[PDB]
């Protein structure tokens, strides 16, 4: 049998102030026990007294004994000073039931209740359910609640009677993963640089996990922390790497990886670490260009380099070109490491043909392209008398063609006229000379 | 260990020190000897002892939108502290008398307080 | 007159209510029946009472760097009140009692707001 | 003249004791009494106290027929209180001032003067006693402001202090106001909203500063802002509008502070005009010859308001156009001269025209017209029919053909021959060789 407890009834009141005597009738009797809240006491005599007067006696008696044997009695101290017992603490996990200490010491009231502090009401969405042995009990506390303050409240003789003040906190769960991003995109380095990189976080809660690690291998590296809480369920980290001096094996992936309990998401970068610098060229034309008197010419090149160019130049014939072309970079990405510049020939003057020539400049290298230039001319004839023979002369790149009815070209001959005339693809000329 | 739940905002602490009346009165309850004996005795009861304290002090101030005023800092404040106890009551897993502090001296037993953590068993 | 020594300082006093302990005790030697007119009676007395209460809370903050500070706009607003004092005394004790802040500044504005009319 | 009892020039009393005194004259008129502010005036030539305060301290004085006068000061032993205290303190700058700080029992030494919360005082405060009242402070200089005091006497050994004074002086003027205006000058089409800025720097708020119309003795409406940035530093901001020029309202304004130690001005101009207008001035005349493959520019300046709205060039009526730049040909801050150039570049002779540029702004557009020869050396070309050799040329200008063995020319001439035509014009020579054989 479980031990009898004199006397018997479930419950008791008792005077403040009054004696407080309980008995443990079991052959087996080990235990006495009390409990209120988190406060505990242990009794190895069989028989419990108390003739003073705490309030604080409130709450619940347990005996055991031998066989394994137990029973329980409950009590009250009717005390009109103290109505409550209290603890100020009040946590919440997001989407569970949750707890308000106030436990009442006399449970002969009604209206037992819970109300908003200074006034104000509490949101309509909450349900709760009281009892005077735990205190009150609200239902799947959510984030709305945050920070809300509250009593607890009764009515006795029909006077409303207030709880000393709580204030509810509640504490997250994750619905949606982490958000990741990366300062800037992709890095190339000329060797033995300090290279530096920033990885930021933003998400609901200080208990996020991130981390750096460098693909195919899994040495956490050194890094540094920062972090702010912009607001409520607002929380940001920044964290940031750093190789002092890079060497070529440095280059590759580096990934940004971050976790919490609902899931995960990362970035990537990638790191080219190059030992010296470089300056390649492609003309966007073939270098060698064939034009007409006052016709009009472009120029292009296209070069990849780094380091970033320190000039370009531009010049002819053992003689400098100015202030007819242009050099800018071929896209405004901070990634740019192509450049283009063109140069004009217009109303070309047809004596001017030969070589042109361009030239750059930068800190490890210099690179040079060179363009020729030859000039399609209208046929340009003359003649000469020469013994008894008559003789048709004429000039033009590419040569002239003649009939009788630079590339120098001649033609030898053996009433009315002698007409002699050539043609080439630029234009055409002619001759008179006459008989009578 | 849970070291990274204290963001690097306490720097504000005193920029706050200094516009508060240096002979308002700020109420804590104190552990014993807590100066004396190694960290890991007092600072479970002490952690909590704190959070209570400032979410009073909070009610004092108004907010305004501009700048920093004291109402801003000290709700961020209770934000750091209110995770570490959770941090302890999750990872480690009697009430003193009541006390007066001045601010300055009050503050400096904060800030050893959260000093206490950057190393930790 | 006296209209233009009153600096625009003044509109930070509604910042400055707002940053301080709303249960903080500030100490003046209040002119009694100040509620009731005319001005003209009490402001004489009364801007003295403030130059020198404004003066010592004051003495309590300390000076900082970076955003406004409690201290910076008492400052300002301690030279207006002793402008003021000059003004009056050169064209021209009530008991101590206790106010929380609000109640202070209230008092306090109206009191400026009584110049920009006068003799 | 009065006669006093007891007749010592003091009297020295017990906390408590009773005051007694008699006014001795048949020219009695009253007692009158006062330290500090408190004062009081009363009828009996007898003068009576049931027990003496601390507050009864200080001079007492006989009130007669003449206006003949004695006194008699009172002084009481009382050991909680040795000062009595005036709390207020101000101090005209480089004259001296007095701390009140009068002494009720007059049995100590070593009276002096000490710094707040330890501190020392700066070295230069000579200062002088005298116990009737007060100690006084030579020549209050500006490194004093907000300094912090307290009054102090050696007794029995002890050493005794006064509640804190706070010391606040009043600056005065070493220079003149120091005034800018938010800029120079003006212009505007007839009924825009006219808004100008002065501002005034100095070290107090008792500054004077007013608008006047130039030339016009009557103050113009203005509105205000000011803060003190800090000790010493005291800053106006004066701001002055019209909603609506009429054009009579051009003219002058006028921004003018006064202070006791002299006084600044500094003055802004205005022009208001019924329209707007654009005027245009040629580089180079307006008809201009040149020569193929030559180069020329084509340039103007011209100014305008409001700003040019539309700009634009054609030649022969048709868009010749994208060889020419245009910029304001200065960058002060009210620049309304613009110019523009043109240029063209290996001109080839058939182009030879007219040429047109062309503006407007909103209120007016306006347009400027060249004309230009290309010259060259001359063409030529032969014919012939009955007989006549005929030499033919054209050019610039009309060329010359000589014989030997657009502008246009022609000439003829009537075994075995070589005849030929020989040519210039300004611009360049060519020859024309003939053959005809029998
Ligand atoms: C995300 O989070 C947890 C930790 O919060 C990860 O837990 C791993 O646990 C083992 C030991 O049991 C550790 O050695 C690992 O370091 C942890 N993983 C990582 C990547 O650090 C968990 O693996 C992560 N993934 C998921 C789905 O929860
Ligand atoms: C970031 O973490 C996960 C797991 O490594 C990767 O998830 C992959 O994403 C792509 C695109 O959605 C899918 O096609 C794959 O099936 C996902 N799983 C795997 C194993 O790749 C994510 O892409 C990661 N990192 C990188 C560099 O992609
Ligand atoms: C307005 O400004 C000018 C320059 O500050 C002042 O012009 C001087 O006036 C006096 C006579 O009053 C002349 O002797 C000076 O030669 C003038 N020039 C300078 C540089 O001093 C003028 O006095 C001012 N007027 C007012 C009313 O302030
Ligand atoms: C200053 O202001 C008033 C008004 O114009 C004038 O009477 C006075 O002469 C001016 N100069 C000084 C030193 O006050």
């Amino acid at each position: 049998s479980p031990p009898s407890i004199h006397p018997g009834k479930s419950d008791l009141i008792v005077r403040v102030g009054d004696e407080i005597r309980l008995l443990c009738t079991d052959p087996g009797f080990v235990k006495w026990t009390f409990e209120i809240l988190d406060e505990t006491n242990e009794n190895k005599q069989n028989e419990w007294i108390t003739e003073k007067a705490e309030a604080t006696n409130t709450g619940k008696y347990t005996c055991t004994n031998k066989h394994g044997l137990s029973n329980s009695i409950y009590v009250f101290v009717r005390d009109p000073a103290k109505l409550f017992l209290v603890d100020r603490s009040l946590y919440g996990k997001e989407d569970n039931d949750t707890l308000v200490r106030c436990p009442l010491t006399d449970p002969e009231v009604t209206n037992y209740s819970l109300k908003g502090c200074q006034g104000k009401p509490l949101p309509k969405d909450l349900r709760f359910i009281p009892d005077p042995k735990a205190g009150i009990m609200i239902k799947s506390v959510k984030r709305a609640y945050h920070r809300l303050c509250l009593h607890c409240s009764v009515d006795q003789e029909g006077k409303s009677v207030l709880s000393e003040k709580f204030i509810l906190k509640v504490r997250p769960a994750f619905k949606a993963v982490p958000v990741v991003s990366v300062s800037k995109a992709s890095y190339l380095l000329r060797e033995g640089e300090e290279f530096t990189v920033t990885c930021t976080i933003k998400d609901v809660s200080s208990s996020v996990y991130s981390t750096w690690k460098r693909e195919n291998s899994q040495t956490k590296l050194q890094e540094k922390y920062n972090s702010w809480h912009h607001g409520d369920f607002n929380y940001e980290r920044q964290a940031t790497l750093t190789i002092s001096s890079a060497r070529v094996n440095d280059s590759g992936v580096f990934m940004c990886y971050a976790n919490n309990t609902f899931g995960s998401a990362n970035v990537t970068t990638t790191l080219e670490v190059v030992d010296k610098g470089f300056i390649n060229i492609f003309p966007m034309i073939n270098t060698t260009v064939f034009v007409n008197d006052g016709e009009n010419v472009d120029l292009i090149v296209e070069y990849e380099a780094f380091p970033k160019p320190e000039h370009q130049q531009w010049i002819y014939m053992n003689r400098t070109f100015t202030d007819k072309w242009e050099d800018y970079p071929k896209s405004e990405n901070e990634s740019n490491i192509r450049y283009v510049s063109e140069l004009h020939l217009t109303r070309l003057k047809g004596t001017e043909g030969g070589t042109y020539t361009f030239l750059v400049s930068n800190s490890d290298v210099n690179a040079a392209i060179a363009f020729n230039v030859y000039v399609n001319t209208k046929p340009e004839i003359l003649i000469r008398l020469v013994n008894g023979m008559l003789q048709c002369v004429a000039a033009g790149f590419p040569e002239p063609t003649i009939d009788w009815y630079k590339l120098v070209v001649q033609s030898s001959i053996d009433n009315g006229t002698v007409e002699c005339k050539a043609y080439n693809d630029v234009g055409k000329t002619s001759a008179y000379f006459n008989f009578a | 260990i849970c070291r990274n739940r204290v963001t690097n905002n306490v720097k504000d602490v005193t920029k706050l020190v200094a516009n508060l009346p240096k002979d308002y009165m700020i109420t804590l309850k104190y552990v014993p000897g807590m100066d004396v004996l190694p960290s890991h005795c007092w600072i479970s009861e002490m952690v909590v002892q704190l959070s209570d304290s400032l979410t009073d002090l909070l009610d004092k101030f108004s907010n305004i939108s501009e700048g920093l005023s004291n109402y801003s800092i000290i709700d961020k404040l209770v934000n750091i502290v209110d995770d570490l106890v959770e941090c302890v009551k999750e990872n480690s897993s009697k009430s003193p008398e009541p006390r007066l502090f001045t601010p300055e001296e009050f503050f400096r037993i904060f800030n050893r307080s959260i000093d206490a953590f950057k190393d930790f068993v």
